[PDB]
């Protein structure tokens, strides 16, 4: 059970890079918001 | 004087051969002043006399006694710790496989020898027992009163252990410390195989036990002497 | 226990070899930092170590007339110096050499390995030297040889 | 591959070897012998008899059983634990702990000191060798 | 090494502190990839 | 075993065939038993007249019985290495002590798998008595992890000899690095025979006998004749090439297949150069084909067969009637 | 031992002392048999295998040297010991050429007590010639009984003569055994608080620490072991802890070396040693029931009189060192023992040190307070202070009138022979 | 990295006999690798198991001549090499006249 | 690992295999480092018949 869990560490990185991803997303359309209203 | 020189390796090498004939893969143990215990050939039979177990949580066992002593309550005690040193701690190795065991004869005066007991816990104190024997308790009772106390305290070292998981993967990852003690085989056998054949061996693996010589049917056939179902040829 | 000026004499002398190793070391590539510096210093200060002791089994009008002996010993020691030095300045133009010093400084295999290339040093130097003028006459007797043949 | 076994036997007279000039064993004395030895030329002239615990009982000496071909030895390797088997039967005395420690019954030979008579003073022995980071300063303010 | 080791056996400080490390998170070029919320 | 009666008549021999010696760099390849000496030999070996000849290998204690000799080639650089038996019973062969003095150098290989026991010790100060140059070179390097090459590393360099070798015979490491080690020797060698060349030219301007004989030696230009003495087992053909060169050369035992490697010895008879190559002892096929190993011996001997010169087929004469498969020879 | 805690700031100087030639190890049995009270620092020392030959890395600027020559009992390799040395030495002052020299006034003085001191070395050289011939005896096995006394064997036969003065098996060990160097501390810093309230140093500097770790024999470092000190090393830490508390500038160095000497006549005092000494399991927590936490009294006067006994040959020895040009000649003629330890402190250092050891050995037997009892009473500090303070005005003012007290002292501490 | 080493973080499948077989033939007797035999069923392992001795004598007891203490002539079978056939030997023991001399009568006495 | 011959059965210990793929690997998209300063990305679309 534990090499399974090493498994989930090597697509663990990748499921965080897409999070980040669209919280930039939400973040930047927040601030488009502000200058044009 | 090169054939001299030849000849004192011939010899040299001939004594080292005399010594080590059977013990030649071993490693050597400390030659120290007061761990005598292990140089020495032991005997199988007095190694199977003597079979005592501390606790698994356990990894080192030193004894560090005087050489020379004032009082005659410090010789006492003195001996009775040589004599401890002498008797159970090879034993205790020996049975344990998983124990560094160590006797010590310091050039000093110290009436009071003791014994120090590490355990697997890296960041855990050792315990420290002195050796005062009963003045009216005779030597043998009172290297068999030395030793309950030492067991005592090695069980209750691994009791308090912090965490018991990573003591026990730390044994199991630990690895052998019995490989010095020098022990003559004697009319018992040469190997565990041999030396537990009255005795029904249900531990095996597969793998181990599958043969990997070729014609392995025919040989084991021919190892058994059994007919295996096959016709005789000719034989007329 | 030794003399101010023979003191003098044997610092000048190791400084010299130690100016003529870095120099060794900057020209020729030597791929260790410290070279054959180090290996210099042990041997100079274990010759120097010997030729102490020596002098003080030696010190017991005699003792005037071996002085001048043994000082002449040390300045037939600080000339094998100095030729050791030139040497190793001609040294990185050739190639075995270079490798010669580079082992010397990497320090692989025993004693032995070493002092047979250290003894050796020199003496394929002088070979070396030799062969350039035993190949020179034997090539110009070969010419005269060749051009009396020619007009015969 | 059974190799050659010497088994006990109980002499009746003290017999003497005139060719290499000793005893081959002293009246009432348990030796271990040759099997052939025993069987062709001992036997008949009743020089010695097979050492049995009945045997003993029958001559008077002290019983005891040798434990003679209970593990008939098909190796040499199997003759050498037997024999040390029956030496340690013999003498179990061989195998304790003060016979084990009485050479370091008195502590280490080399520790020991021992009294010398005499000695060369030109053997004496005397000769001389050659004997030849970064971190970071953190500051704070206080 | 377990012989030789069983042998040898709001602050302006603070708040400073804080600022120094935020200020070299937020300088950092080794930190340019972090998150526009962070 | 070795007796006075025998030792004294070893001393008797005369040489009936005069040894040519070595004009080029010799090493000796000494170590312990089961080290990979043998493996390292073969990567170092480069004898494309015979290519058939190799130094059998195998993972078991007392592959090589008996020594044996080629020429190698490794960065341009031409000289002999000599192949030694491991120590057995923690003792060399009297045919590997005479061997080792004849060489100039010597690199010994070590094994990480097993401890250093006290017999590299005795070899090693033994041969620090012969004051001949040796370099401790561990074999075996790949089974050491990363982590752990500092440890064993430090304990090489604490044998006395500096600065031990990694090295790697199956994955051929380190192979370029023991070559820059043996680089000076060359160029001492090459030093030391032009200047003992020297030497025998003036004695010969001189007028002595025993130099312009020497001087024919080294002109005469010749194609070398490869004698070789085949045989069935048992049959003395390895006693027999030791009573050519005058000693113990090769080993002779009682006990049958005590040859195990062919062994060549270039030789001087009445002017005319010559190899004798000894060889293993042939065996039918019935004998050969459930043994395995014996087969690939066997394939050994017939190889150098093939590129001998003058073939010498021995035989038991106190059979009084020649084997039936010694005509199939 | 001519002077505990005479320590002085110097580089390291190593040397490599043979060992034997494997497996014939005869020098290192003899070591083995004879370096028995020593043999926990002689396994600490370190160890140089060589090609075929076995040597030992000792540090002559260390006490290493001193304490390998005092219990050597091996005549060449004490001789070789003794010979490195004074070379050494010898090439160390070619290679300075500027010693600190002392007043010449001062230096007259200590010249004139060499004088009456001849008639005490006719006497204990004789001591010591009789104690080379007891070599036949099991305690003490020399080499060559027979052969003629030389100089380097002075420290082993002061040793003997001290051993045969004490009367007691052993009694450097059976100190060393009640004699921990915590306890030692901290009954040290006890008494210095009692002698100066506000003068004495928080700690020790970690300098003079090291060099206390260099200048002290290393004990087991086992897990259950305890740092024990033998009484001669308990002087001389004592004398250097006061010499290196005293607030006193670098200066008055006069005044620092008087405290020193002041601590080392209190740690030489039997009554405070048995007073201070502790057992070693007591102290630790080990063993309880034992109830003997006092040190042995006769023990503790043998211990005493050990360093009581040879002032003649001490004294000679510190003189060799007060000044170079007569170290050059006495060195190889006269008594003297080369230490390392006392070259970094040249002629004005050690004439201040003999000064003040006169003077304070002098003051000792002036008050009797080792007759007595209880050296830690008010009134005896009291008079130890008033001591101290007037030694150190006196000669800070005027050189005589302490030259003159240093005479009558000397001549005092130093009786002439008596039949 | 080798590609035709075999990965040793995975796992392959069990090929070899499993532990019912080997734990029936360790407890039948036989050693574990007995297992390795060729064609049994439940007569050929009542035949190997050994509780039958499958010996006799050279003539019936009552007209035995010579002494045999715990003798029996035995068969043994050899495989040959490449399949199938096998040779059945008999095999004698090692009779030896013993001559030895009786203490009860003194003349020596002989016999098979 | 597969087996390579068939007329050598799996019991002889000089069998030889082959190693054959399963699967030539994993791969994911690369995704560049996103700058603070110039978030705004401008690029060119070529579509054939999308809306
Ligand atoms: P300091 O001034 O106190 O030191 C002075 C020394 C040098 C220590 C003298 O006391 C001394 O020892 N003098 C006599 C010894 C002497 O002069 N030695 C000179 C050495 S000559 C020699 O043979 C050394 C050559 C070694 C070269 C090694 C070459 C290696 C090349 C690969
Ligand atoms: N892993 C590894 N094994 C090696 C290496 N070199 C040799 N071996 C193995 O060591 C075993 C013995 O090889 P040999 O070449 O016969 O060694 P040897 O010293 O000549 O053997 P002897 O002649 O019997 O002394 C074989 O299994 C080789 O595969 C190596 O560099 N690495
Ligand atoms: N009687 C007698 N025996 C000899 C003579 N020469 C050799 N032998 C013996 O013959 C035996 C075989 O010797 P080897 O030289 O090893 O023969 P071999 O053919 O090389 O043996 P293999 O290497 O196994 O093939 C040894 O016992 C020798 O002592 C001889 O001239 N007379
Ligand atoms: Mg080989
Ligand atoms: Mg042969
Ligand atoms: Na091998
Ligand atoms: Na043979």
């Amino acid at each position: 059970r534990m090499k399974e869990a090493e498994e989930e560490a090597r697509y663990m990185q990748f499921r965080k890079l897409q999070d980040t991803f669209w919280s930039n997303r939400k973040v930047l359309v927040n601030r488009v918001k502000s200058m044009y209203n | 004087a090169q054939y001299k020189f030849i000849r004192r390796w011939e010899l040299q090498m001939r004594d080292e051969w005399d010594q080590l004939e059977p013990f030649k893969g071993l490693p050597k143990p400390k030659r120290q002043f007061g761990n005598e215990a292990a140089e020495v050939i032991w005997p199988y039979a007095l190694l199977l006399e003597r079979v005592v177990k501390v606790h698994p949580f356990t990894k080192s066992i030193y004894v560090y006694y005087a050489q020379r002593q004032s009082t005659a309550r410090g010789k006492l005690a003195a001996e009775i710790a040589r004599s401890f040193a002498r008797e159970f701690l090879i034993p205790i190795t020996f049975h344990n496989s998983q124990v560094y065991t160590e006797a010590e004869m310091l050039l000093e005066y110290s009436e009071t020898p003791w014994v120090v007991l590490h355990s697997l816990d890296n960041g855990q104190k050792p315990r420290i027992l002195p050796v005062a024997p009963v003045e009216g308790t005779p030597a043998h009772t009172a290297v068999e009163q030395l030793l309950a106390e030492v067991v005592q305290g090695c069980e209750a070292l691994g009791a308090s252990v912090a965490d018991p998981v990573t003591a026990t993967r730390v044994l199991n990852e630990r690895p052998l410390q019995n490989q010095y003690v020098r022990v003559d085989y004697q009319w018992f056998g040469d190997t565990p195989d041999e030396r537990a054949s009255h005795l029904v061996r249900w531990e095996f693996e597969p793998e181990q036990i599958e043969p990997k010589i070729r014609h392995r049917t025919r040989h084991v056939l021919d190892w058994l002497n059994y007919d295996g179902n096959l016709p005789t040829h000719r034989a007329v | 226990s030794v003399p101010s000026a023979i003191r003098i004499d044997t610092r000048v002398a190791y400084r010299r070899l130690i100016k003529v190793a870095d120099q060794v070391t900057r020209d020729c590539p030597l791929y260790q930092t410290e070279g054959l510096r180090q290996y210099v210093g042990r041997r100079f200060l274990e010759r120097a170590e010997r030729n102490r002791q020596q002098y003080r089994h030696l010190l017991h009008q005699k003792q005037r007339v071996l002085t001048a002996q043994y000082g002449k010993f040390i300045a037939k020691e600080l000339q094998q110096v100095h030729g050791l030095a030139e040497l190793l300045l001609r040294a990185p133009g050739n190639t075995a050499l270079t490798s010669m010093l580079q082992v010397l400084s990497a320090g692989v295999g025993n004693v032995h390995y070493q002092q047979t290339v250290e003894r050796n040093y020199v003496r394929y130097c002088q070979f070396e030297e030799k062969k350039l003028d035993r190949d020179e006459v034997e090539e110009e007797a070969t010419s005269d040889r060749q051009n009396r043949i020619m007009q015969h | 591959q059974i190799p050659s076994i010497r088994i006990p036997v109980i002499f009746l007279v003290n017999l003497f070897d005139e060719a290499k000039g000793c005893w081959f064993g002293r009246r009432y004395e348990t030796v271990y012998v040759e099997r052939q030895f025993m069987r062709e030329e001992l036997m008949p002239q009743r020089y010695a008899i097979y050492a049995t615990p009945e045997a003993y009982k029958l001559l008077g000496l002290p019983v005891v059983n040798h434990h003679t071909h209970e593990e008939i030895p098909k190796t040499p390797r199997e003759y050498e634990k037997l024999l040390e088997r029956q030496r340690y039967d013999e003498e179990r005395w061989k195998y304790t702990i003060e016979y084990l420690f009485r050479k370091y019954e008195d502590g280490p030979p080399e520790l020991l000191d021992r009294p010398e008579d005499g000695w060369d003073g030109s053997e004496e022995i005397a000769l001389s060798s050659v004997a030849g980071x970064x971190x970071x300063x953190x500051x704070x303010x206080x | 090494l377990e012989e030789k080791q069983s042998a040898s056996a709001p602050p302006l400080q603070e708040l400073v502190d804080e600022v120094q490390s935020l200020h070299v998170l937020l300088s950092s070029p080794r930190y340019e990839d972090t998150p526009l919320a962070t | 075993k070795r007796t006075e009666e025998q030792r004294r008549r070893v001393a008797g021999w005369r040489p009936v065939v005069k040894l040519l010696g070595d004009q080029r760099l010799r090493i000796a390849i000494v170590g312990r038993m089961n080290s990979g000496k043998s493996s390292l030999f073969n990567l170092l070996r480069l004898e494309p007249t015979v290519p058939g000849r190799s130094n059998v290998v195998r993972d078991f204690d007392g592959i090589t019985r008996d020594s044996v000799e080629g020429q190698a080639q490794l960065e341009g650089m031409h000289f002999t290495i000599i192949d030694t038996p491991g120590m057995v019973q923690g003792r060399m062969v009297e045919e590997a002590f005479r061997t080792v003095e004849t060489a100039d150098a010597a690199i010994f290989v070590t094994a990480v798998d097993e401890d250093i026991m006290p017999e590299e010790l005795s070899l090693m100060q033994y041969l620090h008595l012969k004051h001949m140059p040796v370099v401790l070179l561990a074999n075996k390097m790949d089974l050491i992890q990363e982590e752990e090459e500092e440890a064993v590393l430090d304990r090489y360099n604490s044998l006395g000899f500096g600065n031990a070798i990694p090295f790697s015979a199956r994955r051929k490491s380190g192979l370029e690095m023991l070559a820059a080690v043996l680089e000076p020797l060359y160029h001492i060698h090459a030093m030391h025979k032009v200047e003992n060349d020297w030497d025998i030219e003036d004695l010969a301007m001189q007028g002595d006998e025993s130099a312009m004989e020497e001087i024919r030696e080294r002109n005469c230009s010749d194609r070398f004749i490869r004698i070789a003495i085949v045989g069935r087992t048992n049959s003395g053909k390895s006693s027999l090439v030791n009573r050519l060169v005058g000693f113990e050369r090769n080993r002779a035992v009682d006990e049958k297949n005590s040859t195990r490697d062919p062994v060549e010895l270039p030789c001087s008879y009445k002017g005319r150069k010559l190899k004798l190559i000894d060889t293993a002892g042939l065996a039918r096929h019935r004998y050969r084909a459930d043994r395995d190993f014996i087969g690939r011996i066997h394939g050994l001997s017939v190889n150098e067969i093939r590129f001998a010169h003058v073939v010498i087929v021995v035989f038991d004469a106190t059979e009084g009637h020649p084997n039936k498969y010694d005509m199939a020879v | 031992p001519i002077c505990p805690g005479l320590c002085g700031e110097l580089a390291a100087v190593p040397f490599r002392v043979f060992l034997g030639t494997l497996p014939t190890l005869a020098v290192e049995e003899r070591f083995l048999r004879q370096l028995q009270p020593v043999f926990a620092w002689y396994s600490s020392r370190k160890r140089v295998k060589e090609q075929a030959n076995e040597f030992i890395e000792i540090d002559l600027a260390s006490c290493d040297a001193e304490l390998l020559l005092r219990y050597s009992h091996i005549y060449y390799v004490r001789r070789q010991l003794f010979d490195e040395l004074i070379e050494r030495q010898m090439t160390l002052l070619d290679s300075g050429k500027a010693p600190k020299m002392a007043e010449p006034s001062l230096l007259q003085c200590l010249a004139g007590c060499n004088m009456t001191i001849a008639d005490r070395l006719q006497l204990e050289i004789r001591q010591l010639g009789a104690a080379k011939r007891a070599a036949s005896v099991p305690g003490r096995r020399e080499l060559d009984p027979v052969a003629r006394l030389e100089v380097y064997d002075y420290a082993c036969m002061m040793r003997l003569v001290e051993e045969d003065a004490g009367a007691v098996g052993d009694a450097e060990m059976k100190a060393r055994a009640y004699l921990p160097r915590e306890v030692i501390e901290s009954k040290l810093g006890h008494l210095t608080q009692l002698l100066l309230g506000s003068d004495a140093r928080a700690a020790l500097d970690k300098k003079d620490v090291k060099l206390l770790n260099r200048m002290i024999p290393p004990d087991y470092t086992r897990v259950g072991c305890v740092e024990k000190l033998r009484p001669f090393d308990v002087t001389a830490y004592f004398r250097f802890y006061g010499e290196r508390i005293n607030n006193v500038k670098v200066e008055n160095y006069f005044k620092r070396a008087l405290w020193g000497h002041v601590y080392r006549r209190f740690a030489t005092t039997p009554s405070f040693l048995s007073g201070v000494s502790t057992y070693w399991a007591r102290h630790s927590g080990l063993d309880a029931s034992f109830t003997t936490t006092t040190m042995p009294q006769e023990v503790a006067v043998a211990v005493c009189d050990q360093q009581i006994q040879f002032p003649a040959i001490k004294f000679r020895a510190q003189y060799v060192y007060t000044s170079p040009e007569t170290a050059r000649q006495l060195w190889r003629t006269d008594a003297a023992v080369p230490l390392m330890r006392l070259f970094p402190l040249m002629g004005s250092r050690t004439a201040e040190d003999l000064a003040a050891g006169v003077l304070t050995d002098a003051f000792w037997m002036h008050l009797g307070l080792s007759e007595e009892e209880n050296l830690l009473q008010d009134s005896l500090l009291l008079k130890v202070r008033r001591f101290v303070d007037e030694v150190g005005d006196m000669y800070e003012t005027n050189i005589d009138s302490v030259l003159k007290r240093v005479d009558d002292n000397f001549k005092q501490v130093v009786p002439q022979l008596k039949a | 990295f080798s590609t035709f080493a075999l990965n040793p973080e995975t796992s392959v499948a069990p090929h070899g006999p499993p532990r019912g077989l080997v734990n029936r033939y360790v407890s039948m007797g036989l050693p574990p690798w007995a297992a390795w035999c060729n064609k049994v069923n439940r007569y050929s392992l009542y035949r190997m198991s050994g509780v039958t001795q499958r010996s006799f004598l050279p003539k019936p007891p009552q007209e035995m001549d010579v002494i045999w203490l715990n003798e029996r002539v035995r068969e043994r079978v050899r495989t040959s090499r490449q399949v199938q056939n096998v040779y059945r030997q008999l095999k004698y023991p090692y009779v030896k006249t013993g001559i030895h001399y009786s203490d009860v009568l003194d003349h020596w006495v002989q016999v098979p | 690992l597969i087996e390579d011959d068939a007329r050598t059965p799996f019991s002889d210990p000089s069998k030889s295999f082959s190693p054959r793929v399963q699967s030539y690997g994993e791969y994911v998209r690369l995704t560049g480092k996103l700058p603070r300063d110039l978030p705004v990305l401008r690029f060119v679309l070529y579509r054939d018949s999308y809306s």
